[PDB]
RNA sequence: UUGACCUCAAAUCAGGUAGGAGUACCCGCUGAACUUAAGCAUAUCAAUAAGCGGAGGAAAAGAAACCAACCGGGAUUGCCUUAGUAACGGCGAGUGAAGCGGCAAAAGCUCAAAUUUGAAAUCUGGUACCUUCGGUGCCCGAGUUGUAAUUUGGAGAGGGCAACUUUGGGGCCGUUCCUUGUCUAUGUUCCUUGGAACAGGACGUCAUAGAGGGUGAGAAUCCCGUGUGGCGAGGAGUGCGGUUCUUUGUAAAGUGCCUUCGAAGAGUCGAGUUGUUUGGGAAUGCAGCUCUAAGUGGGUGGUAAAUUCCAUCUAAAGCUAA
């Protein structure tokens, strides 16, 4: 029924919602297993890393296009420029994404450096030979870190040259608004005479 | 179950149970076409198959520290 | 196609280095090849035309582009496939006269 | 805490504090919302006035960081600085070194002008500000940047 | 007459395969009503229960005809959130996603495809010998109405030329692991009660063992175990310390320019209508009927349509662990 002030509830519990009710009991055990799975993964692929080298790449979404994050794979173009091929980068542990490509010669930049520094910090065995082993560290994630660029420094000069940029925002919002209507205008005065 | 089959990597693949009557659950491509199992925006519905999606979507989902 | 620094506006957005990456090859499958070319010339002169397409002709003889492309708009799916269509059977109509 | 309910209180009295009159039932109005308009109307006008009935327009397929712009009002904007450059930079305020405050880096989408910042002159970079955070702004000596 | 070819049959022909069970979870089809709406018909219950078909240890999905509109991300799946929101709905009751962001896990690929045309280079079977999950020889067959090699859009192929880098497999013991056997400490000392000491009191001992259980009442110390290690045994497509086939070999694969190309899936996409379904709204998906494409073009870009652009993928074929 509807009885006093209160606010209008939304519970959608009119299916037979406790067939299909998931109580995560198992989170302390599916943590332990998540260990047990990755120092079993670590064992199986001694020396090697237990992650690929990600690149970095800008967010989408203007709400998020100011921070950079660890994106899927570098870039046939960037595994280039960095010296290697694509195929053979796939097998010393990088991530090659195929399908995005670089628009942003800063990001490209930091990713070339990126596989230039890992390129200095790995030791590739031998294939056949004694290959003596280099002390495993697990992650590459925590030895190549994400780093958000900086944009600005802390101080420098007042230069106000009195756009009064609010009405650089009024303005520029008026030309987008207007922009259609008086092209048509100005093309319905082309077609005088 | 002929050798032709069993070997050659192309194809042996089909050999494996887990293809046993493709066209009864939908995996042959009239049968993913039937089912919706396409991406993007137009198949919200169908991507992992809708009574799965339907599933997960109407499951109540309490951990042991209550959100 | 220059961002202009600012939030809004026509072409808003901020200043970047811009690349302008190697072309790939898919965004070439609506592709010209000579082979296929010859191909489809070939099985155009050995099938013949269509019942649509044959009243296609005879109303652009008859009627005009405009209700040839009506019902074209009507035998095909869209206006846009209804022009291409009625292009092709002007073309047709052109070369089964010229010389 | 079950000891600590009235049911326990309730223990030895017949209706459980229900009433033998009314005589607790099933779903005496209806279930849910049921005769908002019809026997629930005193209670949806007063205490939900405006629930029945079309407000404005649609928007179809509506994502939420089309409209992400955070509010940052001029009365805090300071608290942007770092506490142990924020004393230094407010005592002996200067031009030709004056603080950049990214406001996008801190995570807001618009200046507004709620008031009084101090004197001290500042390189405010937003994506969008007020009329009168722009006035206030350089009233102190300083600008607002416009980025993207 | 005879010899093929095509199509169709027969056989207790040679070899093989399917059914049925289980069905918690999984992929589909089919599909209600009670119920809620304080009545009820749309709606809701519910794209649920029942019914039927098909799998596996997971299944399904999956390497974009994607999301977007950013300075752009980048297979799939799952969690946190988005969000009880955008939206749908006798706009009533109710219903109700998705992109982004943070994580868990992460892995990529294969065909149609090209004249091998100076080698049908390919494959099933039978038979003989062996190194017997197979190899080698020979013979019959399949197959040019196309089996191999090369190529899959990220590319790539042909030709022309400065050029360097990389050679694969097979059995043994320990070792990754699984199953399993065996060995490994210290009081049953005294007195009281009692049918019985395992109780109470006194004096001790071991403790990486005072978990647990038996034994005639509450037993670390009586017994099995427990804890800590040692010694084996039988098995699993191997990360490595040795072994050896050593003209395995102008193989095969990468990488630089220049030039010519660059084949890319049809009654399908799309459209109309009907029905169902969806949060999907002048139609989210699916299906029936009707119409039926193209090749700097097809899809998509969440208000129908014409016109002009732009952005983004590359469907109508296929595999894949977590
Ligand atoms: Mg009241
Ligand atoms: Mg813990
Ligand atoms: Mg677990
Ligand atoms: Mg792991
Ligand atoms: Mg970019
Ligand atoms: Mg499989
Ligand atoms: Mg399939
Ligand atoms: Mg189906
Ligand atoms: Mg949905
Ligand atoms: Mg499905
Ligand atoms: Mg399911
Ligand atoms: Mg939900
Ligand atoms: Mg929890
Ligand atoms: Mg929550
Ligand atoms: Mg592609
Ligand atoms: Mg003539
Ligand atoms: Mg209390
Ligand atoms: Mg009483
Ligand atoms: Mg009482
Ligand atoms: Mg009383
Ligand atoms: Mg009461
Ligand atoms: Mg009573
Ligand atoms: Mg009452
Ligand atoms: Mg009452
Ligand atoms: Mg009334
Ligand atoms: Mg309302
Ligand atoms: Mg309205
Ligand atoms: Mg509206
Ligand atoms: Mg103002
Ligand atoms: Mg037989
Ligand atoms: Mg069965
Ligand atoms: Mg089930
Ligand atoms: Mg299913
Ligand atoms: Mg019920
Ligand atoms: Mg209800
Ligand atoms: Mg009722
Ligand atoms: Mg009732
Ligand atoms: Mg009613
Ligand atoms: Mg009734
Ligand atoms: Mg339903
Ligand atoms: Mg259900
Ligand atoms: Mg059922
Ligand atoms: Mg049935
Ligand atoms: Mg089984
Ligand atoms: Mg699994
Ligand atoms: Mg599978
Ligand atoms: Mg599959
Ligand atoms: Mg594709
Ligand atoms: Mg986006
Ligand atoms: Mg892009
Ligand atoms: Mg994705
Ligand atoms: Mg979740
Ligand atoms: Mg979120
Ligand atoms: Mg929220
Ligand atoms: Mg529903
Ligand atoms: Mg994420
Ligand atoms: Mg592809
Ligand atoms: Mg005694
Ligand atoms: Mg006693
Ligand atoms: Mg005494
Ligand atoms: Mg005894
Ligand atoms: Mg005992
Ligand atoms: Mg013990
Ligand atoms: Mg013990
Ligand atoms: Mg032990
Ligand atoms: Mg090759
Ligand atoms: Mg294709
Ligand atoms: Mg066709
Ligand atoms: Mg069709
Ligand atoms: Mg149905
Ligand atoms: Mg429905
Ligand atoms: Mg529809
Ligand atoms: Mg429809
Ligand atoms: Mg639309």
């Amino acid at each position: 029924a509807i009885s006093k002030n209160l606010p209008i509830l939304k519970n959608h519990f009119r299916k037979h919602w406790q067939e299909r009710v998931k109580v995560h009991f198992d989170q302390a055990g599916k943590k332990v297993s998540r260990r047990n799975a990755r120092a079993t993964r670590a064992a199986k692929i001694a020396p090697r890393p237990l992650d690929l080298l990600r690149p970095v790449v800008r967010a989408p979404t203007v709400k998020y296009n100011r921070k950079v994050r660890a994106g899927r794979g570098f870039t046939l173009a960037e595994v280039k420029a960095a010296g290697l091929t694509a195929a053979y980068a796939r097998t010393i542990g990088i991530a090659v994404d195929h399908r995005r490509q670089n628009r942003n010669q800063e990001i490209f930049d930091a990713n070339v450096q990126r596989l230039k520094e890992y390129q200095s910090k790995i030791i590739v065995f031998p294939r056949n030979g004694k290959a003596p082993e280099a002390e495993q560290v697990l992650s590459a994630a925590a030895t190549f870190p994400i780093a958000q660029p900086a944009t600005d420094v802390e101080a420098r000069a007042v230069q106000d040259n009195g756009e009064s940029a609010f009405r650089t925002l009024r303005l520029a919002r008026s030309e987008k608004k207007f922009r259609g209507i008086r092209e048509k205008r100005a093309r319905e005065k082309a077609e005088a005479e | 179950q002929h050798k032709a089959i069993r070997r050659d990597a192309r194809y042996n693949w089909i050999c494996d149970p887990v293809h046993k009557h493709r066209e009864a659950r939908g995996l042959t491509a009239t049968g993913k076409k039937s089912r919706g199992i396409n991406k993007g925006h137009k198949f919200n519905n169908t991507k992992a198959g809708r009574r799965k999606t339907w599933k997960r979507q109407n499951t109540l989902s309490l951990w042991r520290y209550r959100k | 196609t220059v961002k202009t620094g600012i939030a809004i506006g026509l072409n808003k957005g901020k200043k970047v280095t811009s690349m302008t990456p190697a072309p790939k090859i898919s965004y070439k499958k609506g592709a010209a090849s000579n082979r296929t070319k010859f191909v489809r010339s070939l099985v155009r002169e050995i099938a013949g035309l269509s019942p649509y397409e044959r009243r296609l002709i005879d109303l652009i003889r008859n009627s005009g582009e405009k209700r040839a492309r009506k019902v074209a708009k009507k035998r095909l799916g869209s206006f846009t496939r209804a022009k291409a269509k009625v292009e092709e059977m002007n073309n047709i109509i052109a070369a089964s006269r010229r010389h | 805490p079950s000891r600590f309910t009235k049911t326990r209180k309730h223990r030895g009295h017949v209706s459980a504090g229900k009433g033998r009159i009314g005589k607790h039932r099933k779903h005496p109005g209806g279930r849910g919302m049921a005769g908002g308009q019809h026997h629930h109307r005193i209670n949806m006008d007063k205490y939900h006035p405006g629930y029945f009935g079309k407000v404005g327009m649609r928007y179809f397929h509506k994502q939420q960081a089309h409209f992400w712009k955070p509010v940052l009002n001029l009365d805090k904007l300071w608290t942007l600085i770092p506490e142990d450059k924020r004393d230094q930079y407010l005592k002996s305020a200067s031009k030709e070194t004056a603080p950049v405050i990214d406001t996008l880096a801190a995570g807001y989408g618009k200046i507004l002008g709620k008031g009084r910042i101090p004197n001290v002159p500042v390189i405010v970079k937003a994506r969008f500000v007020s009329k009168l955070a722009e006035e206030k702004i350089r009233a102190a000596g300083g600008v607002v940047e416009l980025i993207a």
